[PDB]
């Protein structure tokens, strides 16, 4: 599923990710954006042999199980697969836990390279929230 | 199957410094969030601080900084170091996992000058 | 720091009636609100995630809803077992903080 920016904007604000850990919303949507251009099923293979799963392309090396990935962690104990539903579920779920740790939203390279430091509510501007 | 374990003394004076090690079992430390919660005389919960898997952490503020949450790969746990405690530390305290799946059975420390 | 109010402080109920738990934060949190069961000499158990996601193990007659700064956790049906505290707690805001707790009694 490809989210409009408004409708994952007001999706997102629906799952808690407004101002969640001192992240506003903005960030969020910038975030996917950047991360897999509001793509639900968007996967993306690494060198290290770990993939990035979903709407907010999560690692199976650290976040997620996908069954194929050597140093795997599982921090969000959860399938990878559960992160490629159009539901942004678990996706949202897993994403919180990220954020939480010292590096916050520094774990999303697009978003790092894309959107922080940028004007970020931009992206949920001119939004029926 | 993964389960915690609180250990530690139970009893122990002002303004010394209060250590708890909590055991994990079933999976690796560094596969997960830690945290530590205690529960004062009241019903009252208060959540301590968590230790993320890189090692960052996060204190309550509300501790003043007497906190201190470490953890030991090679004997797989983690550790709760509160110094300076007072008859206010008094309380049971719980570790448990930052999704909070997992809880230890708790332990109770009695903070007394006796 | 938000604030967790918990109505009422206390509950009684007949086992087979319904119930519903109040929890509300000095602050808008989202869906970011946990709740927890506790009983005496036990460690707290997660009933309900991020305002009403369920969680795998938990009887069925636990369910959660609210949003922003208002939310609920009803029981359809109480049990002998579902006698106990009740902590709502919010993920929010660092730090997580507990609400003061519901006592459920049999009526």
């Amino acid at each position: 599923k490809v989210f409009g920016r408004c409708e994952l904007a007001a999706a997102m604000k629906r799952h808690g990710l407004d101002n969640y850990r001192g992240y506003s919303l903005g960030n969020w949507v910038c975030a996917a954006k950047f991360e897999s251009n509001f793509n639900t099923q968007a996967t993306n293979r690494n060198t290290d042999g770990s993939t990035d799963y979903g709407i907010l392309q999560i690692n199976s090396r650290w976040w997620c199980n996908d069954g194929r990935t050597p140093g795997s962690r599982n921090l969000c104990n959860i399938p990878c697969s559960a992160l490629l539903s159009s539901d942004i579920t678990a996706s949202v779920n897993c994403a919180k836990k990220i954020v939480s740790d010292g590096n916050g939203m520094n774990a999303w390279v697009a978003w790092r390279n894309r959107c922080k430091g940028t004007d970020v509510q931009a992206w949920i501007r001119g939004c029926r929230l | 199957d993964v389960q915690l374990q609180e250990s530690g003394p139970s009893l122990v004076k002002p303004s010394q410094t209060l250590s708890l090690t909590c055991s994990v079992t079933g999976d690796s430390i560094t596969s997960d969030y830690w945290s530590w919660i205690r529960k004062f005389p009241g019903n009252r919960l208060e959540y301590m601080g968590y230790v993320s898997y890189s090692g960052s952490t996060a204190y309550n503020p509300s501790l003043k900084s007497r906190i201190s949450i470490t953890r030991d790969t090679s004997k797989n746990q983690y550790y709760l170091d509160l110094n300076s405690v007072t008859t206010e530390d008094t309380a049971t305290y719980y570790c448990a996992n930052w999704d909070g799946d997992y809880w230890g059975q708790g332990t109770l420390v009695t903070v007394s000058a006796a | 720091d938000i604030v967790l109010t918990q109505s009422p402080a206390t509950l009684s109920v007949t086992p087979g009636n319904s119930v519903s738990l109040s929890c509300r934060a000095s602050q808008s949190i989202g869906n970011n609100l946990h709740w927890y069961q506790q009983k005496s000499h036990e460690s707290p158990r997660l009933l309900i995630k991020y305002a009403s996601q369920s969680i795998s193990g938990i009887p069925s007659r636990f369910s959660g809803s609210g949003s922003g700064t208002d939310f609920t956790l009803s029981i359809n049906s109480v049990e002998t077992e579902d006698f106990g505290m009740y902590f709502c707690q919010q993920s929010n805001s660092w730090p997580y903080t507990f609400g003061g707790g519901t006592k459920l009694e049999i009526k």
